[PDB]
């Protein structure tokens, strides 16, 4: 332009706080990837693979009656230890790690001036160990079942409860043991290898017996593992209404008074624990088809863990294992919440008037393949959809 | 046997210039396109089936092909295109784009844009194989008018030249 | 604030909406009694949420300008005109018979208006006719213009407004003589119109309401062909060559059958008439409002873009079902494309029922003679309009540098050191300029040297009758050209020569 | 509308001349009786609409 | 269900402008933003939750940022920021520097850093995903008064459009 003041438009350089004037400015962006050739073909290949790293490059100049003790004080400050903040003044702020600083100084062809070629090398912070993000994709479920280990243990022991009620608590714990060997044997179905065989054998021998559940130890350890062997079954949707019954079984109270209440009380409490965290990691296992729908799913699953802890709470039974579903329930939300809201990026596209499935599914992604996505969230007749419609994002 | 000589490959429909007559406007004397029916000695219509290159011609020039993206957005069907686009192997595109013109002054720089659009679009006779040499020779500025003939260079059914420096076209059954 | 540390002292204006006050549409429409809002006298509207309490409930222009604001949420700044209903106005009052009773369950779906007037209730079975009467005149909107009651089984809509903008709702889209899925088995409907509209308001005082406030787009909210001449007029008397002009541009609608609409257009450059069919579903004033909201709001600092197409002349905020017929007939479709009036038709082709919204051809107004009887095309297309305006008050900025300025004439050889200019260097400088609008403002040329002329006053007046200062420039221009007209001459060869 | 000073006075008007009238024809021949102009008088013609009439 | 659509997030409250009304100082009128509270038809007052962007823009503009290091230091206290950066994983800063220019004459140059350090800052309403084409038109010299027009260019909660260059931004529920 006819009236651009560059000092005006170039900021000022400068390098982990010392300042000087620069004479030239340069950068290396670019991004990275695989070139593919394959042999005796008419076609070719491209991978991106990343972010190249990002390089400056500046030119200081020192005119100045005092220009050798300031390049000694800039050698001195470029040789600091660590990266630090540099001033490109086309770039602006960033973080830079000197690389290369020659200092060119003559005496009898150039006296009075000093330049200086330096070369730097974006430098980001990292963070020591092995830079180990997080895991918010998913649920732990041993903390809360180490809690609900405690919180049974703590009220069961059929050695300590009247004589005249043992054996109706023992029986109750095997009736919950029974229920969930029919949840295992209606969940596998067709499942025809050996494992079940045995499985199926393991748990007849262990309800036959008749001294095996009057031990707490045994009891939480046949209670845990038939938990553990229902899960592994199958995988997501098939897993619900199977659990879904198991809260409602013990969603009952004991009649029963003093510890033998208690303990009655800690069967059903575990059985319900249990389901509903069981219950969480099922849901998380597929994928949600409407945020309401994920939501929905959410705002059970946290009333059954509220509910729980109202009951964990209700006369200073135990303060620990309160605090215990307390997290586990947070835990919970933070992950079907992402779940419901961010596992997949549902849209809602905002089309003029009704259209086809496969209109709609080309004109969003522009691949009509993709028609059988839209089927499963929006509701109406394949030929007419809409004329709003839930998708993913693009 | 030897009455082999003749290809068992036959010819489906084929859009036709001035099919359904022309529509005076006063402006001029337009076309209408459409599908040509051939009658009989008894009733018995039936569709016509020749100019088969021409007819690839029309259906190139005369339908939408998307639209690129811009920052402003396109309507959810306004985009053009054909979604059966989705499915066909040869990865192409289905239309022209000579109604995507970015229109500016000075007509001779939209003669040269309209030049390049068409002739990039009716590469794909080509590409097809169905011509060799489709070649168009657009050329006035006027006021507004300008004139656009296009040649659809074609085979015969057999082979009659021996050398040849590209190759037969693979579907020079239609006569081109 | 005295506790601040630094001295860069941000002081953020009282309130926000700067980037409009440049676009002010005015909305002009009927009102009922409930509103608070004086008649006759123009009155800014801030937003959406105090409309019903200022402008009377289901009224005309609390439903217009409902959808002024759902087109656009900013950019523009609404002012409303209210209108007293007419005196001796009686409201038109059709009515809906239901006839029963019902033998099975279902739904019971209606659509008056437009989809936000929509009503969908349950139907279990045994219902009598006059339950269902009741149900319905009970999940009816409010915002709906027109009054509905029952009575043992038949429904009475009498219009909010008295006029003849009563008549404009004859194709209630009922679900109850099919079989849908959900249908109420032995129930049945029959429309009326047992009473009929009346006599409209003719205002013709827009000098007095609105004489120096320069608005830039008129939405009128009737039928009334006198009014909406009365308009015209305000218009072009603000497009005069007299005073001071404050450009602007008016949208009217004209509903009725083909011979109706061609008769009720004119020569009338400063309207964009907007044609309608006789079976329209939706009430006709809220598309013109959608179609004029549009209009008023997307050409703000853009004056070129023509408002047309399935982007840029989309109307969301109407939505109708489709019809077995598509209204205006192709023949329909180019006699009105012709005689300069707007058609609109529906974007998607989704079948019949099936919610669609409209969108906009041709935005041109409704010019196609000019005033000698020359058949034009200058005025045709309604961006060219906002152009004229554009470019007359870009030269009219431009030109201020010469106020004050010396000027030699006569002697055309100012002095060394003299700030003076003369009429051939000023015709230098102005033609600069036009060339160098040459993309935004006109086209590229015709003969720039014949175009431009500036001569002075001495010389264009008799002798002894000039005066100094004075001069005249006459521009000839034309605004810039788009698309072309390709004549394509297909011909295949099937000799090959090389 | 910015335009209140004074200085300068916009006209905009679609209709006309600039160049004078320029190269003056006259048409003779015969017409109907259902046009309005008075036979034997020569006058002027503007346009191809008002000629009809 | 069909009439599903409605995101169920919400809005905590939003700063706004003139919220608590001008403050008059003789020079002019500035606008002393707060929170609006909203009353009801039977006492039950509340928080309004309006006009998100332009709130976030305030919080941004309104409140200092830590200042860059010197050589003689700041006092323990005035250094600005929030601690509860300490905190985000987005791995920014919280507020504004355009009170921190280094003042100089040719009041053209404070117009142009003024420039940089608002759009530096406004940037990061498009980095949170709440706007997509924020820009600044800072234009005047005076003696020392500037306008600084500020405009945030926002979206609507429902994608009405297809094929775009960029994405929906992030948080398109705000409205923008």
């Amino acid at each position: 332009g006819p009236c651009y003041n560059p000092d005006a438009e170039y900021l000022p350089a400068s390098f982990k706080g010392f300042s000087f004037d620069a004479d030239s400015s340069d950068s290396d962006h670019g991004r990275n990837g695989a070139e593919a050739e394959f042999v005796f073909g008419e076609r070719t290949g491209y991978a991106d693979l990343g972010i190249k790293i990002k390089s400056y490059q500046l030119r200081a100049r020192f005119q100045t009656n005092d220009h050798i003790a300031q390049t000694n004080a800039f050698i001195a400050v470029l040789e600091s230890p660590g990266p630090g903040l540099l001033v490109h003044p086309t770039r602006g702020t960033v973080f830079a790690a000197c690389r290369s600083a020659r200092v060119t100084d003559s005496k009898v062809d150039a006296a009075g001036v000093t330049y200086v070629e330096l070369d730097f090398v974006e430098a980001n912070s990292v963070l020591s160990g092995f830079g180990l993000v997080g895991n918010l994709v998913a649920l732990a479920l041993a903390p809360i079942i180490t809690a609900t280990e405690g919180s049974f243990k703590r009220h069961f022991s059929p050695d300590n409860i009247r004589y005249y009620n043992t054996e109706a608590v023992v029986s109750t714990m095997a009736q919950a043991v029974t229920q969930v060997q029919n949840a295992y044997l209606a969940i596998s179905g067709n499942d025809t290898s050996q494992d079940k065989w045995t499985t199926v054998r393991d748990f007849r021998n262990v309800l036959i017996d008749e001294f095996t559940f009057y031990s707490p130890a045994n009891a939480w350890n046949v209670l845990r593992n038939g938990f553990a062997i229902l899960d592994a079954a199958a995988t997501g949707s098939d897993k619900f209404n199977v659990l879904r019954n198991l809260i409602n079984w013990s969603s009952t109270h004991s009649d029963l008074d003093g510890e033998s209440g208690d303990a009655e009380n800690a069967i059903f409490t575990a059985v319900r624990v249990l389901s509903a965290a069981y219950l969480a990691k099922a849901y998380t296992e597929t994928a949600a088809t409407t945020v309401n729908e994920g939501l929905t799913q959410y705002d059970l699953i946290a009333a059954v863990l509220e509910q729980e802890a109202q009951i964990a709470k209700d006369d200073c039974h135990d303060n620990e294992f309160f605090l215990q579903i307390r997290a586990f329930a947070v835990d919970v939300a933070r992950v079907m919440v992402n779940r419901a809201y961010n596992s997949p990026s549902l849209i809602v596209y905002a089309f003029p008037g009704t259209v086809h499935g496969l209109v709609a599914a080309w004109e969003i992604f522009g691949d009509a393949k993709r028609s059988r996505d839209l089927e499963a969230r929006n509701n109406g007749s394949p030929w007419a959809v809409g004329p709003k419609i839930i998708s993913e994002r693009v | 046997c030897t009455v082999d000589v003749a290809d068992r490959r036959k010819r489906f429909w084929t859009t036709q210039i001035a099919a359904c007559g022309t529509s005076s406007d006063d402006c001029g004397d337009c076309a209408r396109p459409g599908l040509q029916l051939m009658c009989n000695g008894q009733g018995q219509v039936t569709v016509s089936t020749d100019n088969y290159a021409v007819g690839l011609a029309l259906n190139i020039l005369l339908t939408d092909a998307s639209k690129a993206d811009t920052g402003c957005g396109w309507t959810p069907g306004n985009r053009g295109g054909f979604w059966g686009d989705s499915f066909r192997s040869d990865n192409l595109r289905s239309g022209s784009k000579i109604r995507q013109v970015p229109t500016r002054t000075s007509m001779r720089e939209t003669v040269s844009l309209i030049r390049a659009y068409a002739l990039d679009d009716l590469k794909k006779l080509v590409t097809y194989g169905v011509a060799k040499s489709v070649d168009v020779d657009l050329t006035y500025r006027g006021s507004n008018k300008i004139d656009m003939t296009v040649i659809i260079q074609g085979v015969d059914g057999n082979e009659s030249r021996v050398g040849l420096t590209g190759e037969r076209i693979s579907n020079a059954w239609v006569w081109s | 604030d005295a506790l601040s540390d630094g001295f860069v002292r941000l002081c953020i204006d009282p309130s926000l909406n700067f980037f409009g006050e440049g676009c002010k549409i005015l909305v002009e429409g009927q009102m009922t009694d409930d509103g608070s809002a004086t008649p006759d006298a123009v009155t800014c509207v801030t937003s959406e949420l105090d409309i019903i309490e200022r402008f009377g409930q289901g009224s005309v222009l609390t439903e217009s300008l409902r959808k002024v604001f759902c087109t656009c949420k900013s950019g523009v700044s609404v002012y409303a005109l209210p209108r007293e209903d007419a005196a001796a106005g009686v409201k038109a009052v059709y009515t809906l018979t239901i006839a029963g009773p019902a033998t099975t369950d279902g739904r019971v779906q209606l659509y008056m208006g437009e989809a936000e007037y929509a009503v969908d209730i349950g139907v279990d079975a045994g219902d009598t006719a006059t339950d269902i009467a009741a149900a319905i005149v009970a999940a009816i909107s409010p915002d709906f213009p027109y009054a509905a009651t029952a009575a043992a089984g038949v429904i009475t809509l009498t219009a909010r407004n008295a006029g003849t903008i009563g008549n404009h709702l004859s194709v209630i889209y009922t679900n109850l003589g099919s079989c849908t899925s959900v249908t109420p088995e032995g129930v049945t409907v029959t429309f009326a119109q047992t009473t009929a509209g009346s006599v409209n308001p003719t205002p013709n005082d827009y000098a007095t309401v609105v004489n120096e406030c320069c608005f830039a787009v008129y939405v009128l909210s009737s039928d009334d062909t006198d009014w909406q001449e009365n308009l015209r007029d305000w218009i072009r008397s603000a497009w005069d060559c007299s005073k001071p002009q404050c450009f602007g541009h008016g949208y009217v609608f004209n509903k009725g059958t083909l011979g109706q609409v061609l008769a009720d257009g004119d020569n009338s450059a400063e309207l964009s008439r907007l044609a309608l069919p006789t079976t329209y579903p939706v009430l006709p004033y809220l598309t013109n409002a959608a179609y004029g909201a549009l209009s008023a709001c997307s050409t703000c600092n853009n004056p070129e873009l023509n408002i047309q197409g399935q982007t840029f002349g989309l109307l969301s905020c109407i939505n109708m079902p489709e019809s077995c017929t598509p209204g205006w007939t192709f023949g329909e479709v180019t006699q009105l494309q012709a005689n300069g009036f707007v058609v609109s038709g529906p974007s998607t082709t989704s079948g019949q029922g099936n919610y669609t919204s409209p969108y906009i051809y041709n935005d041109v107004t409704n010019y196609l003679r000019d005033e000698k009887n020359r058949p034009n095309a200058t005025f045709r297309d309604a961006s060219s309009r906002r152009l004229a305006a554009a470019t007359g008050v870009a030269l009219a900025e431009f030109l201020q540098q010469f106020n004050g300025l010396a000027v030699f004439t006569k002697n055309t050889n100012i002095r060394t050191g003299i700030i003076g200019t003369n009429p051939r260097l000023m015709l230098g400088k102005i033609r600069k300029w036009a060339q160098d609008n040459v993309g935004t403002l006109f086209s590229e040329f015709d003969n720039i040297n014949e175009d431009i002329q500036l001569l002075t006053d001495f010389e264009v007046q008799p002798k002894c009758v000039g005066q100094p200062g004075i001069f005249h420039l006459n521009m000839r221009y034309r605004p810039p050209v788009r698309g072309a007209r390709i004549n394509v001459n297909m011909a295949p060869a099937l000799f090959d020569n090389c």
